[PDB]
């Protein structure tokens, strides 16, 4: 037993499948539009994925045949894999409403959300590099057809076909670095690399063969999480593809890399490489994403920039070894997400509106004052504000940077913070202040995309008077590895 | 003096998942 | 391509003579 | 089971009654969406004999003797009480918004004269024809308010807001106008092209507000118009 | 034909794709004909009795912009002339009592005053405050921040700044009220209560 | 392995049907109601 | 208990996108809401138990 | 008010356990669009009184603060919104047809005070009176309007189209029918029968026009 909570999301997306190609091809119900019929039964194929995986917690390390030459199920793995059903999930809620508006007969997108959160569940659990890989590789592959789904719009595809190119290459640069560690390991497992990697420290034991492996899988992952040493095409993939299957793989995937990331290089491998390679993409994301919040004016590539300089305060967490650092890490990634949701949504909320610059976001005061204030509150979260929960997230990720003792990364990150709060007062102005830009009036959206920011916004706010539970969840999971 | 066949067993089926609520409280 | 394919099946095969078998 | 879950139809009556054990902080909602509204018809003694094709707004209470022409329409809003002295209207009338065509019973001498508007009469929204003849083929003005015995001749345009004294029968052609009765100008022989042109294209037009007297079947199977 | 129908008269009366769409937070009062292309916009108010139909082209009312008790909104066909004559009461404008209007596109912040009868054409510029019985020609756009008036639209005067600054106050206590009203009706109505009891009785 | 060949063949499917079968093979739709029917050109 | 007022404002100012005046019957939904709020304390210290073992049990592990 | 808030919540909240709770029972009857000015006595805090000798036209609405009196009338299609300031209309009144008479609120830009109509006030169609204290037996003419604070002494005959301005207070007897308000004759005699005459004619006709009825046949027909 003991794949269970896999087994049931990867049944729960055949039957979804061939519900949905019979139904599809059916003269008798004239061809329906399954998607959305296949959603809420997809977000409940999650819910109840959820539910069998928190309720086989204890259970999941049932037998030494899954865990040693397959996967092995931890602690962190399902307080992590919990969140990412969670994420892909709440991301399927706004995602509803897309489809809705759509002329959406994609019954099959569903299915590879389903997918792929059925890779990324087999990712978070992935213990040999053959398992993470091949995990890595459906995760991906799902995705890369979400991103082409619109075909008629060229702007989808050619957008996927540089996902598409960026994705083969950070697996396959991943795969070559798999072989070269496997060449020395002599075994595939990361239990049994860990045993032969244990303070390897390429400068006091000689490593030549890990190290060259090592070097590809970190580099392959890299480009997965959208890293600006790997940027690439990859800012260019959020803002050409349409809002909400942009906020799909704005989180889940990353989500899914950043917890495999933790597993693979942490626990596997011990030499004074790793962390420091991290450091250079913390302080250089967050540099990036500074410069591009005032250099970028479309909202959605904005967005994009603002989550690359978030990647880089949670890098900054892997990047000093202390535990308490890697507990900020997931603190801010628990943060980022729900902000991401967040963020989305309110951009999703104005879905009236065609591709349109922030000005034209502007003039939010006098019609939807609410919804303005929430899409402050949105800005603020990223941009570091004491009262919003991302500072909290990233004070954790500061005081253990300095307690770490990475005085001069933790400084830029408070400098990119300060770049960005510039701009985002400059947006808050936007919104109320100056460049209302027409007076434009918004659209209604679903209920749940409304709750997906009530139950965050209130929750961002509210961090602030009870903040002890989710700083008690982080460390747990990064002790457990 | 019934709605159309298929909604009754859904309607049903509401309960039966209420009960199971409830019950999973209880039990 | 949506053109009519040409479906193999049918009625059964059943010789269909004229009326005009015993007297006219 | 279902459909002995009117038991919530009846639970709601108790909230829905519930409004009357709150409406004491003051004297509230005396208000209930009633049902009773005798107005498209409200025949005081004389019925209209309003055609099967003149097309007349649920609102516009057509009380007492009026008589509507085939193609004509009574639109949105507007009274027409001929309770106390004939009404009538011819085959094209487009008595548009607002109206006010109740005629008279006297004002300081006499002066019944049955209102009596001709073929192809586009009146203007929220005019008060009070008591006075019409002739065919003009066109009333807007606002326009047509006191007792206004002999509106053929083809002359009443003005927009233009107020109309008693007895000022404006010529055919001229264009009256003013708050006193004062003609302003003979336009052009386009006008009177304009003139038909509208009649007629609002003769159609109530022609296309059929969906005005659609059954609630229709109605919620327009509420198709989501799809497309 | 018969007469007196239970429906009453529906108030928002569709016809050809045309639904003239009400946003959320407008007061439409229930005694007005919404019909053809009227789209009413955010805070706007539609008051008692009136008609707002539909051409070719498409009214609007823009945002807090009201159109009060018994005000007709029609427009012309295309008046292609200068330019197309679709009606937009642009944002805050107070379209007061009694009022009428066609194909005329007032322009943001004005105030036309009761009974005023407007034509095609009469781009009523911004900040302009219009008397009572303001009745206008085709064409005439009353300049920016004049009052007017005048059975042939006749300038009167020029506004101080002051009464400027306070046309927006004037357009949202309208607004005001007209939250003071929306609060008074319901999403769906208690009609079809009364409406069944009616048929049952039958 | 065996659930990236599925992944494949249900890509290759969704990719490149080319609107060549029930994917808009279905029918153009049509809706005769809402259908102006030259009321409205 | 605080989830259960929580509940109440999250379900307020949904919605506030689609303009929806005040409150509906779905919107009383804070009974819900109270149990996440009882269910998220009793979770801490479940996570706190299992916080203080994370600890002992790098310790035992660490011996 | 706090507790009629409270009780638009429990009519909404019952509302809408008939709406889907025993409607979704295949029944759309509840998705029509009926209509909702059969509220003829709209009403608030305040609330329209209304004696039983005054018709009141179900084609007209009567909202706001109002007092209609005895022998009053308001016909087809008149809309008395009096919210801010009560519309004390007194006996006897004959609004006649589309009419307003307004305290319509106004950023108190000119402090709108209430429109105490008089007694046997024969208003004529389409007048617009708005925060009018208009006193007894006076005539207002057809597609007429008012202004603020005006006061409309005893028998001044309002003519048709006019515009009476602001505060004016109209002397006892003396015709008014411009757009810039002017006196213009002093009323005959003549004039002053007919107007103390039409007001018991529309007095007997509203107490005619006999509404009170329901027409099934045409409720059958409309229902197919
Ligand atoms: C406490 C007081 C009650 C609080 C609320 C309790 C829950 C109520 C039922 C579930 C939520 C439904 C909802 O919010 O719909 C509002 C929404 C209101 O719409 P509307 O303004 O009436 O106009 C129609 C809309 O357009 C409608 O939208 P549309 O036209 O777009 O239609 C799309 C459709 C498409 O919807 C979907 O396909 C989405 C389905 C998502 C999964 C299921 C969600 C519901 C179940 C949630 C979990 C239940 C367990 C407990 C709660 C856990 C935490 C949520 O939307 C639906 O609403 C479909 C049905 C949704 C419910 C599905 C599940 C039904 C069985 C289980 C009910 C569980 C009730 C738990 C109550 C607990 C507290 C007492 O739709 C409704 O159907 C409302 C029904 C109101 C009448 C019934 C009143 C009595 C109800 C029973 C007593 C009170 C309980
Ligand atoms: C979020 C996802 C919600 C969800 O899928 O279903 C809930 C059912 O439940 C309640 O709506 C009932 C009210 C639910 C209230 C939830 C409050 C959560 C508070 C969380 C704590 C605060 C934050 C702590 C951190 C919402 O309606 P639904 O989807 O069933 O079904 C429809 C519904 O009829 C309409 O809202 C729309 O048609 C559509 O948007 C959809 O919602
Ligand atoms: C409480 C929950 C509300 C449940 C409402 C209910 O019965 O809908 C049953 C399923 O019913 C259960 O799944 C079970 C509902 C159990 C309700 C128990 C109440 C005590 C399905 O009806 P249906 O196919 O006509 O679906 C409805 C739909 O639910 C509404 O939201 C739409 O507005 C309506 O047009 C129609 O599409
Ligand atoms: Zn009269």
């Amino acid at each position: 037993l003991a794949v269970f909570p896999e087994i049931f999301i990867i049944n729960a997306t055949f039957i979804l499948l061939i519900h949905g190609v019979v139904f599809s091809t059916s003269k008798k119900y004239d061809y329906p539009p399954l998607a959305s019929n296949v959603g809420w039964l997809g977000l409940l194929s999650v819910l109840i994925t959820l539910l069998l995986l928190a309720a086989g917690a204890p259970l999941l390390t049932i037998a030494h045949l899954f865990w040693n030459n397959l996967f092995r199920r931890d602690n962190f793995t399902y307080f992590c894999q919990i969140f990412l059903l969670l994420s892909t999930a709440g991301t399927i809620s706004m995602c509803f409403d897309f489809f809705d508006q759509e002329r959406f007969d994609a019954f099959e997108f569903i299915v590879l959300i389903l997918l792929s959160t059925c890779g990324m569940l087999f990712m978070i659990s992935a213990y040999d590099l053959i398992a993470m890989y091949l995990a890595i590789e459906l995760q991906s592959l799902c995705f890369y057809v979400i991103a082409a789904s619109k075909r008629k719009s060229e702007f989808s595809t050619e957008a996927g076909l540089k996902y598409l190119i960026l994705g083969a290459f950070s697996s396959g640069i991943l795969l070559f670095g798999c072989s070269m560690i496997y060449g020395s390991t002599g075994a595939t497992h990361f239990d049994q690399l860990a045993k032969i990697l244990t303070g390897y420290e390429i400068t006091g034991a000689r490593s030549s063969g890990i190290f060259m492996g090592i070097l590809f899988i970190a580099v392959g992952f890299l480009f997965k999480i959208t890293a600006v040493p790997f940027h690439m095409w990859a800012p260019d993939i959020y803002e050409g593809s349409p809002t909400p299957v942009t906020a799909f793989l704005s989180i889940a995937p990353k989500i899914s890399i950043f917890a495999n990331i933790l597993r693979v290089f942490i626990y596997g491998s011990y030499g004074a490489t790793l962390q420091q390679i991290f450091f250079f993409c913390s302080i250089a994301s967050m540099i990036l994403g500074a410069l591009a919040a005032m250099a970028q004016t479309k909202v959605k590539r904005l967005l994009a920039y603002s989550s690359i300089g978030h990647v880089g305060y949670i890098c900054i967490g892997f990047s000093c070894g202390t535990i308490e650092g890697i507990q900020s890490l997931l603190i801010g990634i628990f943060i980022y997400a729900l902000m991401t949701m967040d963020a989305f949504a309110i951009v999703l909320a104005l879905r009236q509106t065609r591709v349109k610059y922030i000005a034209d976001l502007g003039a939010l005061a006098k019609t939807n004052p609410i919804l303005a204030i929430t899409f402050s509150i949105t800005m603020f979260s990223y941009a570091g504000i004491p009262p919003l929960a991302g500072f909290c997230s990233k004070f954790y990720l500061f005081f253990a940077a300095l307690g770490c003792g990475a005085y001069f990364l933790a400084l830029v990150g408070v400098v990119t913070s300060v770049i960005g709060c510039f701009y985002y007062i400059r947006l808050v102005k936007r919104m109320f202040f100056d460049t209302p830009r027409t007076w434009i009036l918004y659209e209604p959206m679903d209920r749940n995309k409304s709750l997906l920011l009530a139950m965050t916004s209130f929750f961002i706010t509210l961090f602030l008077l009870y903040p002890s539970p989710l700083f008690s969840v982080t460390h747990q999971m990064a002790l457990s590895l | 003096v019934s709605e159309d066949k298929n909604r009754n067993y859904a309607v049903v089926a509401g309960v039966v998942a209420i009960v199971g609520s409830i019950g999973w409280y209880l039990k | 391509a949506a053109a009519a394919a040409a479906a193999a099946a049918a009625a059964a095969a059943a010789a269909a003579a004229a009326a005009a078998a015993a007297a006219a | 089971r279902a459909f002995y879950s009117v038991g919530f139809w009846i639970r709601e009556t108790g909230q829905a009654l519930d409004r009357l054990g709150c409406r004491l902080q003051g004297k509230n909602y005396f208000r209930e969406q009633l049902s009773r509204h005798r107005t498209l018809m409200n025949v005081f003694d004389k019925a209209p004999i309003v055609d099967k094709e003149a097309f007349v707004a649920p609102s516009a209470s057509v009380i007492g003797d009026v008589h509507i022409g085939r193609g004509s329409s009574i639109w949105y809003g507007c009274v027409l009480r001929g309770d106390v002295n004939t009404v009538s209207v011819g085959s094209g009338t487009n008595i548009q918004d607002n109206s006010l065509v109740h005629v008279a019973k006297s004002n300081l001498s006499g002066k019944v004269h049955p209102t009596i508007i001709g073929d192809n009469v586009t009146i203007g929204h929220s005019a008060v024809l009070h008591g006075c003849t019409v002739e065919d083929e003009t066109f009333i003005g807007m606002g326009a308010t047509l006191l007792d015995g206004v002999v509106v001749e053929k083809h002359g345009m009443v003005a927009a807001g233009a107020l109309v004294r008693q007895n000022t029968r404006i010529p055919s052609g001229e264009v009256w106008g003013g708050n006193p009765a004062r003609f302003l100008r003979k336009l052009t022989d386009e006008e009177i092209a304009f003139i038909s042109q509208s009649a007629t294209n609002y003769s159609n037009l109530a022609q296309a507000h059929a969906a005005e007297n659609a059954k609630p079947l229709n109605v919620i199977e327009f509420e198709k118009v989501l799809r497309k | 034909r018969v007469k007196w129908d239970y429906r009453g008269q529906r108030q928002i009366i569709p016809l050809g794709q045309w639904l003239p769409k009400v946003a959320v937070d407008a007061y439409v009062a229930p005694n007005v004909v919404l019909a053809g292309q009227v789209t009413v916009w955010d805070g706007s108010s539609v008051w008692n009795g009136a008609v707002l139909r539909g051409d070719l082209n498409k009214i609007t009312v823009g945002f807090c912009s009201n159109v009060q008790e018994r005000c007709v909104v029609h427009a012309a066909w295309s008046s292609p002339t200068g330019l197309p004559a679709a009606t937009i009461i642009d944002r805050y404008v107070t379209v007061g009592a009694y009022s009428l209007l066609r194909s005329c596109t007032i322009e943001p912040e004005c105030i036309i005053g009761q009974h005023s009868i407007l034509m095609e054409g009469s781009l009523v510029e911004t900040r302009s405050i219009l008397e009572a019985g303001s009745v206008v020609p085709p064409g005439r756009r009353i300049p920016s921040g004049e009052l007017w008036g005048g059975n042939p639209a006749r300038f009167i005067r020029t506004l101080t700044n002051e009464e400027t600054l306070e046309i927006p106050k004037l357009a949202v206590a309208i607004n005001h009220l007209s939250g003071d009203y929306f609060s008074e009706f319901l999403p769906y109505s208690t009609v079809y209560l009364e409406v069944e009891k009616f048929k049952k009785s039958l | 392995p065996s659930l990236i060949l599925l992944v494949a063949m249900i890509g290759a499917i969704v990719l490149t049907m080319h609107r060549t079968t029930k994917v808009k093979r279905q029918d153009v739709f049509r809706r005769n109601a809402i259908d102006f029917r030259r009321t409205i050109m | 208990m605080v989830g259960a007022l929580l509940g109440l404002g999250t379900q307020m100012y949904s919605n506030a996108l689609r303009k929806l005046p005040y409150m509906r019957h779905p919107w009383e939904h804070v009974v819900g809401m109270g149990l996440g709020a009882v269910f998220a304390n009793q979770l801490v210290k479940w996570d706190v138990k299992l916080k203080e073992d994370l600890d002992v049990m790098l310790a035992k592990a660490r011996a």
